[PDB]
């Protein structure tokens, strides 16, 4: 359910329309008494303004912070503080394994409000520790999670998701595999890693019906941009365009389906003029990614990939105006991923052909065999090095 | 009070007879006697009384008014507080679906219905009050929330209770997921509604549709056309009698197996009469129309059936589905036959061949490449399509590079226990 | 060093628009 | 035997539905069909009593 904050956080961070997000960003933290948390929060979405509060500047477009939203934080602690000590006292009275662990969360949250995020995760292990069912182990985990993927902090997120996954089967909780499947999905983009959020975002659509986790619809939407960025055409035929997810929603997907729609259609000038569409609606909507400048490289990559597979020679004219993007720009992209060999291809620019060598030929699986072979000499010789002395 | 006669067969005769201004002064009539009053003697009055009603609904002519009292229903249901309210919510649902009262109204009536019919009434109220959600949210393709609303109602029971009328929500949840091109979900639940089937406990308009989705897993998903044909036989004769666009899907959906299997002589005895005649329309003449193009093998015949004929192939979404299968399967047959010498094949010669436009397979060759539906490359450069000849060996590289991704796993281990020497 | 492609987003988007009149 | 058998044969409606995990809609029914052949099976003075 809180995956409304972070699609809060995400626009902002390309410069574009961050306006109004900035604005609904600053009354969250009213509610949970996150006055501290929030700047934290605000690193995540680095590469624009998020520095004004009541604490600080009035001057930019980030909202400032109200003499309320302090107030409030004043009372949550107070309050998360008397709820420990009153969870505690409870605690002695009954049964030793639920009550206790429901205390340390208290305390874990109350440091976690005032802004002591070593605090928070010492108390946060505190919990994870006490006995009590594998089942409620998750339950306790899949709250910091969330918090985690806020910041975009690598190492909370790793650690959460990785354990919560073990579980399932040995406990058996089958039930809370539902959350966690989204959960995982969340991981997946969080890394700068799209191709695994490609093949995990689709399966999470199926085995999810409901329990205590954001809409199925919701998901079906983020799924099309995640199969789409990571799949090249013959995989995303199958998966999304005939499978059932994307259909049965139909609705509030027109940015996706008309990629999906131009692909099929295959006139590249209207699939290029909605991928950048796709781009501003969906893909700057996610904080995700450690370092943006892959997402970017990935998206202008597989469009390219399409329209170079689809055709061994094309007119430069054709090609030109179909990617839409400038000679100086086309240039000094296709230097960078022609090294990689997705695309696999050279301009022949006075004659007029878009030739490709072929990501499909000796030339390709030759590229591969070379690159990683010699690479394994340099190997060999430091570990022979170790061994004689 | 009105059951067939005074104020209510007043309104009947006034939407026939004269305009839709006449029947508004009535129709107040109507919804303030609805409301607590009613019929309570169940010697002929009373589901005379819902029935005359779901006749002025589903008359229709519809407008705005005719929607408000739609509405009514429900307080008019209420009302009757006894067991007979649910076999007269049976027999009315039927007008409903054939004749829409009204399409946006009649969704939200429902909505409302159904946490009525989980308290007051029986099981047996509750369960064909589901069947009208899911049948009225799936034409107008909102197939999540034709699904959501189903799945919620089996959610809640199943304990141990099956009915032919709860098998029907099941029923009509499978044919959702036909239109998605999912069958998993929809044989899971066929399974169950079949056995409560075999034998019959129904009328006609259940057994009907029992028959008609397990056709459409049969027949395309499955792929068994004996099996998927045998059940649509049926399903027309019961869909006949009481319904209308039900009936028209039905009849198009028999010739539908038999143009998969490729045998022409099926479906010109299907096209004749059994009862065919007066639901067979313009898209009787669709399908026979595709099943001579699939059989000559010519591509463009199919192209242009589908532009021409497309509305009503467009509104049932089970029926687009199904067509659009089709479609992919006889693009690649019959173009293997034209490209097979391989080379450099002009575009313009195999199109003449193919039986197809030269912008349309210009078109097709462009998505075929991507796809590798016939592992060649399309030069737009030339105006030529090049197939791929066999190259030689892949192999000798393919061993290399497996051979060295499995050593750098290794040499990762390797270093770690070398660190003790140094 | 740092990829020239997140300069690039913004200046790639609008591109597209006026490009595909602009030449052919 | 009856419970073992209502879990189990929950597990094997779901795999058809193309699901790894149990719902709700299974296990009831998983219920309803171990029973009901067990009370078919053993009782045999209904045929039109109780």
């Amino acid at each position: 359910m809180p995956l409304e904050n972070l699609e809060e956080e995400g626009l902002p961070k390309n410069p574009d329309l961050r306006i109004a997000q900035l604005r609904f960003l600053l009354s969250l933290p009213e509610h949970r008494g996150d006055t501290a948390v929030r700047e934290e929060l605000m690193a995540a979405v680095r590469e624009n303004n998020m520095a004004p509060y009541y604490e600080a500047l009035c001057k930019s477009l980030d909202w400032q912070m109200d003499m309320d939203l302090l107030s409030k934080m004043k009372k949550a602690n107070e309050e998360e503080l008397k709820r420990l000590d009153e969870e505690l006292e409870d605690a002695e009275k009954n049964l030793g394994e639920s009550e206790i662990r429901d205390a340390m969360m208290a305390k874990a949250e109350y440091l976690c409000q005032i802004g002591d995020k070593e605090g928070a995760l010492t108390a946060f292990r505190k919990t994870y520790d006490k006995t009590v069912a594998l089942g409620h182990r998750l339950d306790i985990v899949f709250y910091l999670l969330r918090i985690g993927l806020f910041y975009m902090d690598n190492d909370l997120i790793t650690r959460n998701t990785e354990k919560a996954k073990s579980l399932i089967e040995e406990g058996g909780d089958w039930d809370r595999r539902n959350r966690l499947k989204v959960y995982q999905g969340l991981y997946c983009v969080a890394i700068r890693d799209f191709k695994q959020a490609a093949e995990l975002f689709l399966d999470t659509v199926s085995t999810f019906t409901s329990y205590e986790l954001m809409d199925y619809k919701t998901f079906v939407t983020y799924t099309v941009y995640v199969s789409m960025i990571a799949l090249e055409r013959p995989d995303l035929r199958e998966k999304v365009i005939k499978g059932a997810e994307i259909l049965e929603v139909l609705h509030s997907l027109p940015a996706v389906r008309q990629y999906l729609f131009s692909l099929y259609e295959c006139r590249y000038s209207v699939f290029f003029q909605s991928l950048a569409v796709v781009e501003q609606e969906m893909k700057k909507d996610w904080l995700f990614a450690p370092h943006y400048r892959y997402y970017v490289r990935e998206m202008r990559i597989h469009a390219y990939s399409q329209l170079l597979e689809s055709y061994r020679s094309l007119t430069l004219g054709y090609m030109a105006e179909a990617f839409g993007v400038g000679v100086e720009f086309i240039d000094q992209e296709l230097s960078r991923f022609i090294a990689a060999g997705r695309l696999h291809c050279k301009i022949d620019k006075v004659n007029e052909i878009v030739e490709t060598n072929r990501p499909d030929s000796k030339n390709w699986q030759y590229q591969e065999t070379i690159k990683k072979g010699d690479l394994l000499l340099n190997r060999v010789q430091k570990l022979s090095r170790v061994i004689n002395m | 009070m009105a059951a067939a006669a005074v104020v209510e067969f007043q309104r009947a005769q006034s939407l026939l007879s004269t305009d839709r201004e006449a029947s508004i002064d009535i129709l107040h009539s109507i919804v303030k006697r609805d409301i607590q009053e009613n019929d309570e003697e169940a010697v002929q009055v009373k589901e005379q009384s819902i029935l005359e009603l779901g006749s002025l609904l589903a008359k229709t002519g519809q407008a705005a008014e005719l929607g408000g009292l739609l509405k009514y229903v429900r307080p008019f249901l209420n009302s009757i507080s006894k067991a007979k309210a649910a076999r007269l919510v049976r027999s009315l649902l039927d007008l409903f679906l054939d004749m829409e009262a009204a399409t946006g109204q009649e969704v939200e009536l429902c909505l409302e219905c159904i946490e009525w019919a989980k308290s007051e009434k029986r099981t047996f109220l509750r369960q064909a009050l589901e069947a009208r959600l899911v049948s009225l949210y799936f034409d107008t393709k909102r197939y999540q929330e034709a699904l959501h609303l189903g799945s919620q109602l089996l959610r809640e029971l199943k304990k141990m209770d099956d009915k032919a009328l709860l098998v029907e929500v099941q029923l009509l949840e499978s044919k959702t997921y036909h239109a998605l091109s999912n069958l998993p979900k929809a044989r899971a639940a066929l399974t169950s509604a079949r056995t409560t089937a075999n034998a019959i406990y129904c009328p006609p308009k259940l057994q009907a549709t029992l028959d008609m989705q397990s056709g459409i897993i049969h027949a395309a998903e499955e792929k068994d056309w004996k099996t998927a044909y045998s059940y649509f036989y049926e399903a027309f004769e019961g869909y006949d009698s009481i319904d209308s666009p039900k009936a028209i899907t039905s009849l198009k959906y028999m010739l539908l197996c038999k143009i998969m299997l490729n045998t022409p002589e099926d479906v010109q005895a299907l096209v004749s009469g059994k009862l065919a005649l007066r639901y067979a329309g313009r898209q009787t003449e669709a399908l026979k129309c595709v099943a001579q193009a699939s059989k000559n093998r010519s591509l463009a015949d199919f192209e242009k059936a589908l532009t021409d004929y497309r509305a009503e192939l467009r509104d049932d979404p089970i029926i687009s589905t199904h067509l659009a299968k089709l479609y992919d399967n006889l693009l690649e047959q019959n173009l293997i036959r034209v490209i097979e010498p391989f080379s450099r094949v002009q575009i313009e010669h195999i199109s003449s061949l193919i039986k197809l436009s030269k912008a349309d397979v210009e078109r097709k060759l462009s998505q075929m490449i991507l796809d590798k539906k016939f592992h060649g490359i399309l030069d737009q450069g030339e105006g030529v399509l090049i197939i791929f000849d066999e190259p030689p060996v892949d192999k000798t590289y393919e061993a290399a590079l497996e051979t060295i991704q499995n050593m750098s796993k290794v040499v990762d281990s390797l270093y770690n226990k070398a660190k003790k020497l140094t | 060093n740092v990829e020239d492609d997140f300069s690039n987003q913004l200046r790639a988007e609008l591109e597209k628009h006026g490009y595909k009149m602009e030449t052919s | 035997a009856e419970v073992k058998g209502v879990c189990t044969e929950a597990g094997m409606y779901a795999l058809r539905e193309r699901r790894v995990h149990v719902t709700q809609e299974d296990f009831e029914m998983a219920v309803a069909k171990v029973m009901q052949k067990d009370s078919e099976k053993n009782m045999s003075i209904k045929k039109l009593w109780k």
